[PDB]
């Protein structure tokens, strides 16, 4: 699944990995 | 005496091309004279040789295309420390992050104006060109999905359109970094190597010299579900070797394989289902997995740690990465029994 915008990915799913490393 | 080394992973060998490594304090003039002597002595025996590149900066020596028949002769050359046959490697703000990977889409919205494309290119011929690098550049410094948003990046192309590079190409790329730094010094350097080939004496020595010279190196542990010590640059001690973990605190499974483990792994980082810049369009995003993605998170964490504490030694930066990592969350049962004690149960984290 390739998404053409950030918002489209956000609607599809704050990524887990950036949360996990404590960036949020 | 001088020794000969070739990749133990026979399909990864690149016969006909040799890295001839000279003793630690060999001058450039001497390296050129030893190359000429090899060409001249080889010519007397009716062999044609080509000097493809002469090394100076980290490691003295030269890259020669020639018949393996000339190795005994080449090993008797004065100043020669060892010779290694070439082999393949594969894709797995006051701080400058260098990326040695595939070509990159520099105008992607995510990394536009944060990545500088160098003129460096050393790739083997082929047997989407920019997918692997763009995603990784995005994981390090992307506006929406990036770890170190304020980090600037310089990229070198060492991986071809298939994610295939050479140990020789990688050495030349690592030498290019050292040279650029001596010509125009800046602040702390972070060198991201999201690639891996079989254990390499020359590649580990180049990484060790770059590390002893104060430059921070971050590498992929490898996606061979094996011991990271049998792969390079993963096995180079002073390098930061990163394994991949998933959201469920599980070491990553990549088909029949998965993340590498063992004593050569320094720590783990998120490396499964990683959203980042897709080189398919300027605003495109895609999810990817691998130790390359995991290493990219660590290069971003290290870039931010070095930006906050620019005087950190390589050893102090290592202690900070361990100290701030999440402890004992990884499922050890996924690793081979004897590897559980040897593999550090660490998941990279930014300081709070
Ligand atoms: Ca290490
Ligand atoms: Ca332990």
């Amino acid at each position: 699944t390739v998404f053409t915008s950030w918002e489209e990915y956000l609607d599809w799913v704050m990524p887990w990995n950036l949360v996990r490393i404590g960036l949020l | 005496t001088a020794t000969f080394h070739r990749c133990a992973k026979d399909p990864w060998r690149l016969p006909g091309t040799y890295v001839v490594v000279l003793k630690e304090e060999t001058h450039l003039s001497q390296s050129e004279r030893t190359a000429r002597r090899l060409q001249a002595q080889a010519a007397r025996r009716g062999y044609l040789t080509k000097i493809l590149h002469v090394f100076h900066g980290l490691l003295p020596g030269f890259l020669v295309k020639m018949s393996g028949d000339l190795l005994e002769l080449a090993l008797k050359l004065p100043h020669v420390d060892y010779i290694e046959e070439d082999s393949s490697v594969f894709a797995q703000s006051l701080v400058e992050v260098y990326l040695l990977d595939t070509s990159i889409q520099s105008d992607h919205r995510e990394i536009e104006g944060r990545v500088m494309v160098t003129d460096f290119e050393n790739v083997p011929e082929e047997d989407k060109c920019d997918s692997h690098g763009t995603h990784l550049a995005g994981v390090v410094s992307g506006r929406d999905a990036g770890v170190a948003k304020g980090a600037s990046m310089r990229s070198l192309r060492v991986l071809n359109c298939q994610g295939k590079g050479t140990v020789s190409g990688t050495l030349i790329g690592l030498e290019f970094i050292r040279k650029s730094q001596l010509v125009q010094p800046v602040g702390p350097l972070v060198v991201l190597l999201p690639l891996a080939g079989g254990y390499s004496r020359v590649l580990n020595a180049a990484c060790q010299r770059l590390a002893r010279a104060g430059v921070v190196l971050v590498t992929a542990a490898g996606n061979f579900r094996d011991d990271a010590c049998l792969y390079s640059p993963a096995s180079a001690p002073e390098v930061i070797t990163v394994g991949a973990t998933n959201a469920q605190d599980q070491p990553v499974t990549l088909g029949t394989l998965g993340t590498n483990f063992g004593r050569c792994v320094d720590l783990f980082a998120p490396g499964e289902d990683i959203i980042g810049a897709s080189s398919d369009c300027s605003t495109c995003f895609v999810s990817q997995s691998g130790t390359s993605q995991a290493a990219a998170h660590v290069a971003g964490i290290a870039a931010m740690m070095l930006s906050a504490e620019p005087e950190l030694t390589l050893a102090e930066l290592r202690q900070r990465l361990i100290h701030f990592s999440a402890k004992d969350v990884i499922n050890e049962a996924w690793f081979p029994e004897d590897q559980r004690v040897l593999t550090p149960n660490l998941v990279a984290a930014l300081p709070p």
